[PDB]
């Protein structure tokens, strides 16, 4: 029939094309109800604090606190040197340095060889 | 001038805008015709294009093949 | 499917309050209580200031300060054609030779 | 665009001229007595007129006359029609001379091909 | 720039559209009529009615809200609230 | 002195004038858009004059009015190139800007910050004139980045619109890759020619090489 | 220079259409503007003619010479072909703007 | 957040987040000003093939 | 927007949303009004053809195939109203929306420039302060012990009360504030 | 001020592409109920519109007359 | 003139009561050649992912 749509990571699958949307279980309905109850509880808490006539300041967001903490201060305590971590660290932290060292070393060696052999166009090169 | 809004009807126009639009369309077409009458070479060219086939070997300096 | 009775009633009450709020947002005839403290003439004052004063300042700056140092203002030399009269030395640049004219 | 491109690409590139190497035959080859082109404008005159280096071709005298005409009748920017036509006609003649050079190159190349084929056939026979 | 909307203008426009609907009898149509309880339309008819109102007033009514407007008066109140019309 | 230099510099200066008045009661009033439009009209006429001067005798000049700093054997100064390109493009740009400012006076009538809109338009015009009249690579770069940043500010005119903010940053990103090319060209020209000004660049580069020309192409 | 002139005018006419139709920018919702808006109609027609190279408008004196020089030069064949196709497509999208914005029946809200 | 529903009464309408709900680890790059992963009319592989 | 969402969309709701989206995209394809009317009537004919269907498994499969057809045939550039989320005028006036708490930080001279407005504002502030306790009490009386199962809020049940959590809804900035 | 909505009974699909649409739908066995709500667009000042070629030649008639007059005047001046 | 004529014919074809699904060429042209999609999602995603995961 019609050509099928292939989802990617940067072009995700639409909800209307998800096969699980048309196979609904009675447990799926109660999962949806529980999620809605959680959202309603959070919304009630936020709205009460938000409409408080006596509140002055910032309504602290524990989710935001946890996100900023997990992004910075909780990384090293939960880091272990594994083969994957070691290899990725060695690559991303050493490979670029030696690649650039080789590139610049080769370029400058060629430049100095031409300078010594006296066949490099250096006229008008006053400012260095 | 105040133009009253219309609902489901053609909007109210103005004599000034009608005459101005007509005058400028007419100005453009007069200019095109006047320029084509005088400077028709700009569109159709001015000098003929030579046909290289009609140039004689004598004037092109080509000797007979046997020679 | 439709509003529940509670949804209908709350919407009615909220919309009544919102309309009252906007009506209160309307201003008063006295409201912007400010604290105590020809066409040719306007463009004539505009033209003398905005055009005349800058041109005076810039011409003074260029004639007496910028062009008082070498190579600050360099002009491309004027074109000279055959049969011309050089004004600096009263000279006459001769005409070209006869063209092999066609038609 | 043109049929010469089709002849050279979908055909005999050996018989068609090469624009980046033309001319390949001596200018007097087949011309018993050939006169050199005449230059009216002198180097000093073109230098004074400040002609662009691509405008300093063999038509430069008509260009100088056109520039002098346009300078003298400045407010009337429609008064140098004759000078403009003289410059355009000189450029047209120069272009048709370039076309004649191309055609001479083409038929000289094909004459050389015919002569070498005749020599090859004579040697074979 | 544009003239402000009024409650009477919104009501007139919605009833105008509804009288130009063929499945609604213009004689028995009122501002309190229910599209399905006393006009006999269905869900697809209500969808088309809401789309006609969207084209009329030049804005969109989300599906979560549009499914509840079962009355011309409800449509008028919704549009007035969204456009900040109080008179 | 001939009126060429004076009139060109006067056009640029009177363009800059209404920015000075952007801290006055006129900037606090509703006459500021009309004031800026009138200024652009007057600048357009004063630019028409040197165009007539050029159309007669083909007069061109460079004005190195202000010396900025001497980097040993490299001198940077504020220089303007009033040649065919500049004296033809300035009147066209001023004419278009005048018409656009009037149309914006009608079009942005309900905008709460119409005066800021007109100040931003005039700032863009100033930067574009700097770009066009610049005689050295550094001043040309000043105009380059100035028009880039004014474009950034004017695209994101409505700050509450996420799409507007993404569009502004996107324009900055692409013009910044262009600026990478531009800076490569500037570094090459200074290193190999000891100059950032067009006269010495043209005189010394009898055959320009691929590296500086490709830098210019990438920036363009 | 020539493009500055007529492209600025085209954008101003587009803005006039947008403003008169309550910040609508969709040619699918424009229509009937040939008679509805006379002056902007004639201005946009003149601009689109100048853009496409009408034989004696402001775009003829630059675009026509550019095309002549491209055809008569030692150029890239593919570049020449793409330039000609682009001229055709310019005429095409100018036609699209005029046809969908000014001709026909209205599509804007009542 | 672009894939998040626009017609819902979010607590942060521009970020399309609610107060107290968990925040994705890569919210910093999944904002509406940044990387978008919303579905497209044409499949990503087809887009890549046609463009390349 | 104004209405609280439910835990899930019913089959009828999904069908109606597909109907509206399909008609909008068909209108985007069919630019002219007569062509749109013709093909819209055909689309409604298809929906009415499948309108009466007792087998809900078959109905769900029909909806799934219709969704696939729509995704294949959707307009790449559908028409969007200017004020709608994809529109050109979307969120343009958000930088002009300022809150009334921002209003109350004004200098006394500024507030003196609007004597009548701020008297009404003080009345509104008093009305807000006099009802908060009743609002919170009504909210905590009517909630289930487990907590709110939905985002809906009750009206005022008494003749002197106000609907709980009303201030920001009622005093939200105008759609065209400046 | 305070514009009045024109009477809704005046909107009909007769003499309009909408009646052609209605005939095709009737042949197919269908009907469209939104005919008149669209029929406002096909009547009044929107009843007739120019073609694409007729739009380009907007001022050709007066432009050509002025051109003929100017050519005659130029020829007259050249002759005398 | 060829562009004018072909575009006018294609635009006049829009009035017919005929509906056809779009072509691959139409999708390529309408979606800007897919350049903004691919090249505004892929390289930006990889750069912003490297900026956190690696650096
Ligand atoms: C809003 C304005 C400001 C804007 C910028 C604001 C931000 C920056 C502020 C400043 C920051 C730095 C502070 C430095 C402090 C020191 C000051 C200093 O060193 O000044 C240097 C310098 C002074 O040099 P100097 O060494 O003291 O004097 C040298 C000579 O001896 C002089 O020669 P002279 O002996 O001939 O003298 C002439 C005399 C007299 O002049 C004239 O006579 C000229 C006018 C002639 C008019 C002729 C007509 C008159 C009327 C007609 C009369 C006859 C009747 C006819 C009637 C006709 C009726 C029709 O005038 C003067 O001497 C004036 C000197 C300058 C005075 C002002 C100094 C102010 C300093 C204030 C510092 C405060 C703190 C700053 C920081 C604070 C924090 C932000 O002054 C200037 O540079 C001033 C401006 C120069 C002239 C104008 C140049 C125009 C250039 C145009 C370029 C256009 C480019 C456009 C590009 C964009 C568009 C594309
Ligand atoms: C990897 C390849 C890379 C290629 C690189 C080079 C690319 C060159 C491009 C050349 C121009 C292509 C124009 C069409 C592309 C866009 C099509 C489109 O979507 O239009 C909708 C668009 C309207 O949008 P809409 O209203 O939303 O329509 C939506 C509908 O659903 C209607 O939507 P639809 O999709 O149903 O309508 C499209 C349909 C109908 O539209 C057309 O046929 C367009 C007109 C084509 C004209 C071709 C030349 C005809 C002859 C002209 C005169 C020269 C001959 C000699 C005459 C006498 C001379 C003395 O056409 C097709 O489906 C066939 C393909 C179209 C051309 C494809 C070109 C190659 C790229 C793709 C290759 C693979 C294609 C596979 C098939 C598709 C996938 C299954 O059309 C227009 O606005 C008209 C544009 C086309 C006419 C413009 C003027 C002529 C163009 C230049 C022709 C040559 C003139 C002379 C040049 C100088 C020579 C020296
Ligand atoms: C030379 C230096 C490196 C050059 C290449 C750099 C490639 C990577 C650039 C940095 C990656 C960006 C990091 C984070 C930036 C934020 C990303 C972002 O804001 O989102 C993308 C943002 C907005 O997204 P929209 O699509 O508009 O969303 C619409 C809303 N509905 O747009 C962008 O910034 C996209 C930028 C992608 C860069 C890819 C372009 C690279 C092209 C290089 C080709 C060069 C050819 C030049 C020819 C030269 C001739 C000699
Ligand atoms: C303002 C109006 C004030 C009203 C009185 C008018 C004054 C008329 C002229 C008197 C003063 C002028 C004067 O004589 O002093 C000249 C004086 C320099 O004095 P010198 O001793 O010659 O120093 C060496 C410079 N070559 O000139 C100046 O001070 C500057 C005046 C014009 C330059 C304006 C500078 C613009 C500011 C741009 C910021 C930096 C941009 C970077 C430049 C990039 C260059 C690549
Ligand atoms: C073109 C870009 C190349 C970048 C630099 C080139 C380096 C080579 C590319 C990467 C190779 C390894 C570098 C470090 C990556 C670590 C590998 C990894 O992340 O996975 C490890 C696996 O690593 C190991 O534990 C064993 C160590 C070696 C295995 C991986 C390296 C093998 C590389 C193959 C060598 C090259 C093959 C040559 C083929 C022809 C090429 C010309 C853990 O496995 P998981 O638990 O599944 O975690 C991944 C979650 N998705
Ligand atoms: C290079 C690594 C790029 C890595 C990714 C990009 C990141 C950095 C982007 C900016 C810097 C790269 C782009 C500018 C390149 C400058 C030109 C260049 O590479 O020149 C090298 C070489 C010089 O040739 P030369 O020996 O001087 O010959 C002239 C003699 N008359 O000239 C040649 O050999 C010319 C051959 C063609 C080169 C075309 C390159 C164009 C790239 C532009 C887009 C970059 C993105
Ligand atoms: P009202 O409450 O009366 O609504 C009645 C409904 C429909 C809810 C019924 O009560 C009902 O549930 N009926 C059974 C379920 C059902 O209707 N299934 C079929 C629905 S989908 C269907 O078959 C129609 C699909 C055809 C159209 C597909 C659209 C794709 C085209 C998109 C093109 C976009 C650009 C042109």
């Amino acid at each position: 029939s019609f050509p099928k749509y292939k989802p990617s990571r940067l072009a995700t699958l639409p909800a209307t094309l998800d096969p699980a949307e048309y196979d609904i279980s009675p447990e799926t309905r109660k999962a949806q109800a529980e999620r809605l109850a959680i959202r309603s509880r959070l919304k009630r808490e936020y709205l009460l604090q938000y409409n408080d006539p006596n509140r002055l300041g910032v309504i602290e967001d524990p989710a935001l606190i946890r996100w900023t903490y997990a992004r910075s201060a909780n990384i090293y305590p939960n880091f272990r040197p594994t083969p994957k971590t070691s290899l990725l660290g060695a690559l991303f932290g050493i490979g670029p340095l030696f690649f650039w060292y080789y590139v610049f070393k080769t370029d400058r060696d060629k430049k100095e060889k031409l300078i010594q052999e006296g066949k490099l166009d250096q006229t008008f090169n006053i400012s260095y | 001038v105040h133009i009253e809004p219309r609902y489901r009807q053609f909007p109210q126009l103005t004599r000034s805008q009608l005459i101005q639009a007509e005058f400028f369309s007419a100005t453009m077409w007069f200019w095109i015709l006047w320029r084509f009458w005088h400077d028709s070479d700009a569109v159709l060219g001015h000098f003929p294009y030579p046909d290289p086939s009609q140039w004689t070997d004598e004037e092109l300096g080509i000797l007979p093949d046997d020679e | 499917s439709g509003y529940t009775p509670d949804e209908k009633l709350r919407l009615q009450q909220l919309r009544e309050l919102r309309r009252r709020w906007l009506k209160d947002q309307e201003l008063s005839p006295r409201e912007p209580v400010l604290p105590p403290r020809y066409k040719t003439y306007r463009h004539s004052i505009f033209a003398v200031t905005h055009v005349l004063i800058p041109v005076w300042i810039i011409h003074y700056y260029l004639k007496y300060h910028v062009t008082a140092k070498p190579y600050t203002v360099v002009e491309r030399k004027p074109r000279i054609f055959p049969g011309d009269t050089i004004l600096e030395t009263g000279e006459v640049i001769p005409l070209m030779k006869e063209f092999p004219d066609q038609h | 665009m043109g049929a010469h491109l089709a002849r050279r690409y979908l055909g005999d590139a050996s018989k068609e001229p090469d624009p980046l190497r033309m001319p390949t035959f001596p200018p007097d080859y087949g011309f018993p007595e050939r006169k050199e082109r005449e230059m009216v404008a002198t180097q000093q005159e073109m230098n004074d007129a400040q002609l662009m280096l691509q405008q300093r071709d063999y038509c430069a005298h008509y260009l100088i006359q056109l520039l002098k005409c346009k300078r003298d009748s400045f407010p009337n920017f429609l008064a140098c029609k004759h000078e403009q036509h003289d410059w355009d006609y000189c450029e047209h003649l120069d272009y048709v001379k370039r076309m004649k050079e191309f055609e001479r190159e083409r038929r000289l190349l094909q004459r050389k091909k015919r002569r070498e084929q005749r020599e090859a056939e004579m040697a074979r026979g | 720039d544009a003239p402000p909307l009024t409650l009477e203008a919104i009501k007139d426009r919605v009833l105008y559209v509804l009288k130009l609907y063929d499945k609604i009898d213009p004689e028995k149509l009122s501002v309190n009529s229910h599209f399905m309880k006393d006009l006999g339309l269905d869900s697809l008819d209500q969808v088309e009615i809401i789309m006609a109102m969207e084209d009329e007033f030049g804005f969109e009514i989300p599906d979560i809200d549009a499914e509840k407007l079962m009355c011309p008066q409800e449509i008028v109140d919704y549009i007035a609230d969204k456009k900040d019309v109080y008179e | 002195m001939n009126p060429f230099a004076s009139l060109t510099l006067t056009t640029l200066t009177i363009l800059t004038i209404p920015i000075m008045m952007s801290n006055s009661n006129i900037y606090k009033t509703n006459l500021y858009p009309n004031y800026v439009k009138t200024t652009v009209s007057y600048a357009f006429t004063l630019s028409l004059v040197p165009l007539l001067m050029f159309m007669h005798t083909g007069q061109e000049m460079i004005i190195s009015n202000w010396h900025w700093m001497t980097l040993q054997t490299v001198e940077l100064s504020l220089s303007f190139k009033m040649d065919y390109f500049s004296v033809m493009f300035i009147p066209v740009a001023l004419f278009v800007t005048w018409s656009i400012m009037e149309f914006s006076m009608w079009y942005m009538h309900s905008d709460p910050f119409i005066n800021r809109f007109f100040k931003y338009l005039l700032l863009f015009l100033i930067t574009m004139m700097i770009l066009v009249t610049a005689n050295n690579l550094f001043q040309l770069f000043i105009g380059w980045e100035g028009v880039g940043i004014m474009s950034f500010l004017l695209i994101g005119w409505w700050h509450g619109r996420t799409d507007a903010n993404t569009a502004a940053l996107q324009a900055i990103l692409y013009n910044r890759i262009g600026d990478i090319g531009f800076v490569l060209s500037m570094a090459w020209f200074l290193t190999h020619s000891n100059a950032w000004d067009l006269q010495q660049i043209f005189m010394l580069n009898n055959e320009c090489p691929n590296m500086p020309l490709i830098g210019l192409l990438l920036a363009a | 220079c020539m493009h500055a002139f007529f492209k600025a005018m085209l954008f101003m006419c587009s803005g006039s259409i947008i403003h008169s139709l309550n910040d609508e920018q969709d040619i699918r919702k424009m229509g009937g503007l040939y008679k509805a808006m006379p002056f902007t109609t004639t201005a946009l027609i003149i601009g689109s003619l100048a853009l496409t190279g009408m034989p004696y408008l402001t775009g003829f004196y630059s675009k026509d010479l550019i095309i002549e020089a491209v055809n008569m030069s030692y150029t890239n064949a593919w570049a020449l072909l793409m330039t000609l196709i682009a001229t055709s497509l310019t005429a095409a999208y100018s036609t699209r703007i005029i046809f969908f914005a000014f001709l026909g029946k209205p599509r804007f809200p009542p | 957040q672009q894939e998040r529903d626009p017609w819902y009464d979010w607590d942060h309408p521009d970020l399309r987040l609610n107060w107290g709900e968990p925040i994705h680890w890569d919210l910093d790059m999944y904002i509406r000003n940044r990387v978008d992963t919303s579905p497209t009319p044409v499949s990503w592989n087809t887009m890549c093939k046609h463009l390349f | 927007a104004f209405s609280a969402p439910a835990a899930y969309l019913t089959h009828q709701q999904k069908v109606l949303r597909l109907y509206k989206r399909a008609l909008r995209h068909l209108e985007s394809w069919c630019v002219h009004r007569d062509k749109y009317r013709y093909f819209a009537c055909l689309m409604r004919a298809r929906f009415d053809e499948h309108k009466n269907e007792k087998d809900m498994v078959k109905a769900t499969q029909l909806l799934r195939q219709a969704e696939e057809e729509f995704w294949y045939g959707q307009h790449p550039q559908p028409y969007i109203f200017p004020e709608s989320p994809g529109g050109t005028s979307y969120e343009r006036y958000e930088c002009y929306k300022v809150p009334e708490w921002c209003l109350d930080d004004w200098h006394p001279s500024e507030k003196a420039m609007y004597p009548d407005y701020f008297a009404k504002r003080e009345q509104w502030k008093r009305l807000r302060r006099e009802s908060w306790e009743r609002e919170v009490k009504q909210l905590q009386e009517e909630t289930p012990p487990g907590g709110p199962r939905t985002e809906a809020l009750p009206p005022a049940r008494k003749e002197g009360d106000l609907p709980p959590l009303w201030w920001h809804i009622v005093t939200r900035p105008r759609e065209r504030p400046m | 001020s305070k514009m009045e909505l024109p009477d809704y009974k005046q909107w009909k699909i007769e003499g309009t592409p909408l009646e052609t649409v209605q005939e095709k739908l009737a042949a197919r066995g269908l009907r469209d109920p939104w005919g008149r709500n669209e029929a406002w667009r096909y009547s009044g000042g929107f009843a007739n519109n120019v073609s694409f070629v007729g739009a380009l030649l907007k001022g050709f008639k007066w432009g050509f007359a002025a051109f003929v007059v100017a050519v005659g005047a130029e020829y007259y001046l050249e002759s005398q | 003139i060829m562009g004018f004529m072909l575009a006018l014919e294609l635009n006049n074809t829009t009035y017919y009561l005929k509906f056809k699904y779009p072509s691959q060429t139409y999708k390529f042209s309408n979606m800007l050649g897919y350049y903004p999609s691919i090249m505004h999602r892929l390289p930006t995603y990889h750069n912003l992912s490297m900026s956190q995961k690696s650096a």
